[PDB]
């Protein structure tokens, strides 16, 4: 009943920060294709929008 | 002879949890923001302007100090 708070405030410290997005938006960017052919699997699936949860 | 007793939840339920974002917006508008700023600059700017006046003023009478004891 209080996790959700502290997780409230790691996305206050990093979500909307423009130094934290210059570090990762666009970093490492793999596509569908290429995550499926390479055997990936959970999230770095689903960050390409794959569909997919075991 | 006694009742099966085991960790169990309380009868009825527990109290919700709150899981989804909770980031509240908490901020003035833009154009407050920039009026604070541009006031606080212009309160500035008439402040500096009367002081270095004056600090000219001064000058020219230290120099003119100066002229009357240079011969």
């Amino acid at each position: 009943k209080n996790f959700s708070f502290r997780i409230d405030e790691l996305e206050e410290m990093l979500t909307n920060n423009r130094i934290w997005r210059n570090r990762t938006v666009d970093i490492g960017v793999v596509t569908a294709e290429d995550a499926l052919n390479y055997g990936f699997s959970g999230v770095m699936l689903r960050g390409s929008g794959i569909q997919w949860d075991l | 002879a006694s009742k099966v007793k085991q960790d169990m939840p309380p009868p009825g339920g527990y109290g919700p949890i709150d899981y989804k974002r909770n980031l509240p917006r908490r901020g003035l508008s833009g154009y407050s923001m920039f009026a604070v700023g541009i006031g606080t600059l212009l309160f500035g700017y008439w402040s500096m302007m009367k002081w270095n006046r004056e600090r000219r003023r001064l000058q020219i009478e230290d120099f003119e100090a100066r002229i009357a004891l240079m011969p």
